[PDB]
């Protein structure tokens, strides 16, 4: 059994959701942000926002509104969590003490069930009457509030559609009027449906289906007054109340996606709209004396892409970015001169989709010192983590960084990035390849809307600054980037791994392993490799280049002329995705048959299939903890360690280590950011959450169970939620308890209690000794 | 592939898109693996494939000479070339051995160690899989075209029985109990399915040319008798409310149970509606199916559409379940194909034929 | 009040005047209607089943469960001494139910097709005889009951009589039978009382007599040898957990 320890370095920072309203008292107006499993509940004073509660939720929070019942004083919260726990919470401040109420819980995912394309949506109906949750395809689970539940008993509505894209309830309905938008071969169809909590089952809707544009994506619910929906697509934006039809193309909408949506008012006179651009949006409903006139959209001008935004008052908007940075804008009545209503007035720091990360002790310290590559199109960056809580720099790219590392003798780090250029092409907007001291272009022999460019960075390790920027061929994507000394020459080479992507074809046939030497400003290209594949991934391996071209893992030795030759192949791989190296041994992550212990022997020349985990997991990425231990984390937001075991049944990793961390990793490092656990291993989220894995001994891992079942015992959850179930390995084809795993962050947590609740901890174990144990817990990061 | 991969990494989309847009993507290059082979053991054509539920490792198959093969579908060995190797076997010299063609195999769901199989021997034999001796048998009157236990039931331990009777025997696992008997039906049961969303649901599908859909705790008959029309053929219940103009020897719900596939001898194909038993009117073109006994047919599970893989004569026509339109027909076999199962893990297909042969399609590159 | 799975409450103070095991058998009785399976209230002479059922219809009615709603027309058939004791027992227990009897006794002094017919527009109880279930199946049988409690059950024990073809006439679900007796003279009758309430479970009286009745008789018989003995232990341990769930006996 592998003993592992779980924490969290830095919280998740990216806004997955954001609501207002009245929440912690009728007076307040509170802006309610999920980050992934946090929920962050400020006040909206008339400057900025006054953080009053930060609470941790056993779940990602996949929906998360506020309704008010009739009769109750303030706003009561549902959230639905990733793995379907449903929750009406309520906050209750009682002087100094806050606590948040579970008014109601359950859990309400079904048995079996295709989870629907779109993803978890939940709507309330604008007079609570019940929660409507589209969770899976052609079912329409529906929980009453009306029937006054604490357990959330919740039916299935039969949905006689199974494509469907968005759902809300109509305004101004004797009965809950769901509208959605549904994709049929025959098109895309919005349709109406009355929901009846008596006959447990829909009825014709107050409007019958209506074909609508080809990519309507979005409904919007619009007050009484109107009524009706707003239905967004691409190229139009109609509205629909039943004989109205009005429907415009404001040509300014085509350029992008409109992806979130917000109404300033009560009355749905005008809404924000923003679009995966950064574009911001106003859409006003002209009133006829009420009917609605005329449809308009201008541009307000640019925010971070929004994931979800928020109008507070007086023209202060929350742009809550899963991508960049969250906002606080204003909305300036004026222009700005440069055709541009919004000024940010504050930013808050977003670890965005951290893609890759590199530990380097910058500054020749005894510290590490996190870099990563944050965010995305417009909002990619540098971020530089290091602790002193974390202090994190930024570098703004302006461009989707992709990979980094970090070549000591040159003083660099070489940054994979890529730019999106429209027309032959031209730049939508100054990229920071494209801002570079010097420039290259990749002049290459080998192979003779809007298309990705990509560029390697040359960075300075102390400026930041681009000292170079190569951009890679046309139609080539630079995917993997190591940095490293190959064979027995002694210059330290940038390697590119590439691939040529057309649009005629699902998988690269065609790309490339490119040598550069950065020196003298300047980054030659000392040679070259054409291969038959994407060069997914490429690890300096024994003084070799260990590439995974699609399907083969194989190595490259690095002859005295300075060119790649072949040494060894190993086919057996859906997808080698991720490799990583100690000593001998190889471990491929593949995009579906999740790990493969390879060895090099070197006696021979060849590799040799040594263990192999036979479980279908969806890696995202992968780690070397121990000689015999392999950290992965699949896809479904799960970690797992596997162990070489202790015949032929030898050749089979056996999962030792299995843990629901509810992120996405992106990327494994070994290093710490600090000057009794063993090794030390971060990783770096689509979320923003930086984690860290360390081993523990039996002894100590023993204990930490133990008061880690105490703690469930004692500590109360939000949503009343099980510790044990919220950590449990979860995939749609599998559910198995945590093990071999001790949850850091809820172990740290036994510091932040009273005296008395610690001896309902320590009952069986003094306390002080354990507040030292979680004192030297905390100490490693 | 790599707007994919980068659109997973950044967050852009749910990995879900990722894992069923690729699952789908492997359904569409399914391919006569010569790369994977399945060791021939059965003298006869194999009727009947089951990969268990869980871990999906192991395959059981059902030949017409009465032999039950037990396969390990995963490659130990180093080689990227594998014969699915065959762990176990009840042979001609297991004292337990099936008497004539073993027409239905399945695995327990819920657990690998027991695994039930009925034969043309008039008797649905359960089996302990790691002594390989028989725990139980269930003799009936009338040779069994096929059996089928619940894959949700973590209740009731129910198998419900079809034979050439026109009596649907269920059978309780549990103290054991083959007393129970759905009656309503007119001719031989040649198809039975669990609902996997409804615990006590059974689909049963006849010679007559009737689907009906019972409620097994329910003491009142069937629940539905599906109809091709739907009510514009409307007649009072003796001979109508037909689910076909044949018989209807395949039956398979969809994989979230909402729906229904049944198979007839008119070389038809339809979708209901599971609830209330409607014709979705799915055209799905002809089927060309003439088996005289359960053609045993799949669905897959996991990807972006769905899709229904049939045999079809000689090969398994494989269609999108919503839409009708036939992705493509995998022909390898020599003979008409009775079974394909599918290994919902990594898409492949496992179809046994009258040719005694087990062929494995598995996704290009 | 006292309230079970899903919506069904029975009155508090009529709940309070039943005993723990007739609580436990208006439970019995209502996972029963939940199953839409019939039953048979087995619990000897004595110890109230005319209670349980009264309770457990009168929450029913209560309860407002959902084709009808509450209680629809219910038939008791019971022995002719008794249908009086029904009707007190009603008028006690649970007034607002209107209770008729189909006698020439009776109360009602029209033609009785049209008492039928009225309790089946109104949702009364009808409570009638074994005979006139045989007499009046033309009339009894073509308004949908949603009960058919038959009170002394067991005389519907021998499967040819044609007071057991007629009972065995009533489309609903909700069979149910009253018998601290539901076996007498061998397991034919027991046969004919579960083919009433639920026609499947014990198969045809074909299977039934082949699998049990043979076997289980035979190792009672003195001279049986060991292994028939066994036997009978063994298909009378399958009978009993076949019929568990649907015989309640006290
Ligand atoms: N819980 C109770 N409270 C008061 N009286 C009861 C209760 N249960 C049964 N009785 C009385 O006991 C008597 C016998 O019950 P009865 O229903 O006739 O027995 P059986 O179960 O044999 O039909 C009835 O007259 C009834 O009034
Ligand atoms: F005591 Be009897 F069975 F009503």
């Amino acid at each position: 059994m592998s003993y592992n320890y779980v924490v969290t370095a830095q919280k998740p920072t990216a806004v997955n959701g954001c609501v207002t309203g009245h929440f912690t008292s009728a007076e307040d107006l509170n802006l309610l942000i999920a980050k992934n499993t946090r929920l962050e509940i400020y006040v909206v004073t008339a400057e900025g926002l006054r953080p009053v509660k930060e609470v941790g939720m056993y779940g990602k929070i996949a929906v998360m509104e506020l309704f008010r019942p009739k009769g109750e004083s303030k706003d009561l919260l549902f959230i639905l969590t990733a793995k379907y726990n449903a929750c009406i919470l309520e906050y209750k401040q009682s002087g100094e003490s806050i606590d948040i109420i579970t008014r109601a819980h359950g859990n309400v995912q079904d048995r079996i069930g295709r989870p629907s394309e779109t993803g978890i949506i939940g709507i309330i109906d604008p007079e609570c009457r019940m929660i409507g949750l589209r969770l899976y395809d052609g079912l329409f689970k529906v929980i009453p509030l009306d029937r006054d539940n604490k357990e959330l008993k919740a039916f299935n509505i039969r949905l006689e559609e199974l494509h469907v894209i968005d759902v809300k309830f109509l305004y101004g309905c004797q009965a809950p009027t769901i509208c959605f938008v549904y994709q049929d071969p025959q098109g895309r169809h919005v349709k109406t449906y009355e929901v009846s909590l008596r006959e447990k089952e829909f009825n014709k809707g107050p409007w019958k289906q209506e074909n609508v544009e080809a990519e309507a994506s979005m409904v919007i619910a619009v007050p009484e007054p109107f009524g009706g929906a707003i239905i967004i697509g691409q190229e139009s934006i109609t509205y629909h109340n039943g004989d109205k039809y009005l429907a415009i193309a404001p040509p300014i909408i085509k350029q992008s996606t409109i992806v979130c949506h917000n109404r300033v008012d009560p009355n749905g006179s005008r809404y924000l709209l923003g679009d995966m651009e950064g574009r911001l949006f106003m859409l006003l409903l002209e009133k006829e004396e009420v009917t609605l006139k005329d449809l308009r959209v201008e541009l307000l001008g640019e925010t971070s892409i929004a994931e979800c935004l928020t109008y507070l008052d007086n023209g202060v908007v929350f742009v809550g970015s899963r991508l960049g940075d969250s906002q606080l804008v204003k909305l300036n009545v004026d222009s700005n001169e440069q055709g541009s209503y919004v000024v940010a007035m504050e930013t808050f720091t977003n670890l965005g989709p951290i893609v890759d990360m590199c530990v380097v002790d910058l500054e020749r310290q005894g510290q590490g010192q996190l870099v990563t590559c944050s965010g995305a199109f417009k909002e990619g960056s540098l971020r530089i983590i290091r602790n002193g809580k974390l202090h994190i720099r930024t570098v703004p790219l302006y461009e989707s960084p992709r990979k980094i590392c970090y070549q000591e003798v040159s003083q660099c780090f070489g940054v994979l990035s890529s730019r999106i250029e429209v027309q032959g092409t031209t730049a939508l907007r100054p990229s920071a390849s494209t801002q570079a001291l010097s420039s290259s272009v990749s002049s290459s022999k080998l192979f003779s809307e809007e298309v990705e460019v990509h560029n390697l960075l040359i960075i300075d390790q102390h400026t930041f600054e681009v000292l170079h920027a190569h951009q890679f061929l046309q139609n080539e994507y630079a995917l993997s980037l190591v940095s490293c000394k190959l064979g027995k020459d002694p210059n330290t080479y940038f390697i590119v791994g590439t691939a040529m992507v057309y649009p005629e074809e699902a998988e690269p046939k065609q790309g490339r392993i490119v040598v550069f030497q950065y020196s003298d400003g300047k980054l030659q290209t000392v040679a070259e490799k054409e291969v038959k594949g994407a060069v997914y991934s490429m690890v300096e391996f024994n003084g070799k280049l260990l590439a995974s071209i699609n399907s083969t893992v194989r190595l490259y030795e690095w002859t005295t002329e300075k060119e790649l030759r072949t040494e060894c192949n190993h086919y057996n791989n859906i997808m080698a995705l991720y490799l990583k190296t100690k000593g001998d041994f190889i471990l491929v992550g593949d995009l579906m048959r999740s790990v493969l212990l390879l060895a090099y022997k070197p006696m021979e020349g060849n590799f040799e299939e040594i263990a192999r985990d036979f479980n279908p997991n969806w890696m995202s990425a992968v780690e070397i903890l121990d000689d015999d231990n392999f950290l992965g984390a699949e896809n479904a937001f799960n970690l797992f360690v596997c162990q070489k075991d202790s015949d032929e049944e030898r050749q089979h990793l056996q999962e030792v280590g299995l843990f629901h961390l509810g992120e996405f990793v992106n990327v494994f490092c070994h290093g710490s950011l600090v000057m009794p656990t063993q090794g030390s291993v971060l990783f770096g989220t689509v979320n923003g959450m930086i984690g860290l894995v360390t081993s523990l001994s039996e002894s100590w891992y023993n204990l930490l169970l133990d008061m880690q079942n105490r703690l469930n015992k004692v500590i109360k959850s939000v949503g009343k939620i099980e510790h044990s179930f919220w950590r449990s390995f979860h995939t749609e084809r599998k559910t198995e308890p945590a093990t071999g795993f001790i949850d850091g962050d809820l172990i740290e947590s036994f510091l932040d209690i009273s005296r008395p609740k610690m001896q309902e901890v320590v009952a069986n174990l003094t306390a002080d000794d354990l507040i030292k144990v979680v004192e030297e817990l905390t100490r490693i990061h | 592939m790599l707007g994919f991969l980068s659109a997973r990494q950044t967050g852009l989309e749910d990995p879900l898109r990722l894992r069923r847009a690729e699952s789908t993507r492997r359904v569409l290059g399914l391919e006569l693996n010569k790369d994977r082979d399945v060791e021939r053991i059965h003298g006869g054509g194999i009727n009947t494939l089951d990969i268990e539920p869980v871990e999906g490792r192991y395959m059981l198959s059902g030949g017409s000479d009465g032999v039950i093969v037990l396969y390990d579908l995963e490659n130990s060995s180093r080689q990227s070339y594998y014969t699915c190797k065959a762990v176990c076997s009840i042979g001609r010299d297991h004292p337990d051995v099936h008497r004539y063609s073993v027409e239905t195999v399945q695995w327990y769901p819920h657990d690998t160690g027991m695994f039930t199989s009925s034969s043309f021997d008039k008797t649905l034999k359960v089996w302990d899989t790691n002594t390989l001796q028989t725990a139980d048998v269930f003799n009936f009157e009338e040779t069994v075209y096929s059996h089928h236990m619940s894959p949700v039931s973590t209740k009731h331990c129910l198998v419900a029985v079809g034979t050439r009777g026109p009596k649907v025997q269920l059978c309780d696992l549990k103290s054991g109990s083959c007393s129970h008997i759905l009656q309503g039906h007119r001719q031989e049961i040649l198809a039975v399915s669990w609902s996997p969303r409804y615990d006590y649901i059974l689909a049963t599908a006849s010679a007559d040319s009737r689907v009906k859909l019972w409620d097994v705790r329910r003491a009142s008959g069937c629940l539905i008798t599906l109809d091709q029309h739907n009510g514009k053929k409307s007649q009072a219940v003796e001979s109508a409310n037909t689910a076909h103009n044949g018989k209807v020897n395949g039956l398979c719900f969809t994989s979230d149970g909402l729906h229904l596939l049944t198979v007839g001898t008119d070389n038809r194909m339809r979708l209901w509606n599971s609830s209330n038993g409607e014709n979705t009117l799915v055209n799905y073109g002809k089927v060309c199916n003439n088996s005289k006994k359960g053609l045993k047919f799949t669905v897959s599970c996991g990807c972006s559409s769905e899709f229904v893989f049939v045999p079809y004569g000689s090969t398994i026509a494989v269609y999108t379940v919503y839409s009708g339109e036939q992705i493509t027909m995998l022909k390898g076999h020599y003979k008409t194909v009775d079974c394909c199962v599918f290994q919902s893990n990594f898409q492949e297909l496992y179809s046994g034929s009258r040719d005694c042969n087990i062929l494995a399609w598995v996704p290009s590159l | 009040d006292a309230e079970f799975d899903e919506g069904f409450k029975v009155p508090g103070f009529l709940f309070k005047k039943l005993f723990k095991y007739q609580q436990t058998g208006v439970r019995w009785l209502w996972e029963l209607h939940c199953q839409q399976a019939g039953g048979i209230l087995g619990d000897e002479m004595g110890l109230g089943k005319t209670i349980q059922i009264i309770a457990f219809l009168a929450g029913l009615s209560y309860s407002k469960i959902r084709r009808f709603e509450g209680l629809g027309p219910t038939v008791i058939v019971c022995p002719t001494t008794v249908m009086h004791q029904w009707v007190k027992e009603f008028h006690t227990w649970w007034p607002p139910f209107r209770v008729a009897i189909l006698h020439e006794t009776g109360s009602y002094t029209h033609k009785k097709e049209k008492l039928i017919r009225d309790v089946a527009h109104c949702h009364g109880i009808l409570i009638t005889s074994y005979s006139y279930i045989r007499l009046m199946q033309d009339d009894i049988s073509r308004y949908d009951w949603h009960y058919v409690i038959l009170d002394e059950g067991h005389k519907i024990r021998n499967p040819n009589a044609a007071v057991t073809l007629a009972c065995k006439q009533f489309r609903t679900p909700h069979r149910i039978i009253l018998s601290g007796s539901p076996m007498q003279n061998n397991l034919r009758e027991l046969w004919s009382l579960f083919d009433f309430i639920f026609p499947g479970k014990l198969g045809t009286l074909p299977v039934f007599m082949e699998q049990f009745s043979v076997p289980i008789t035979m190792g009672g018989y003195s001279n049986a040898s060991p292994v028939q003995v066994k036997t009978a232990y063994k298909c009378a341990c399958v009978l009993r957990d076949t019929i568990n769930p649907y015989l309640l006996r006290r």
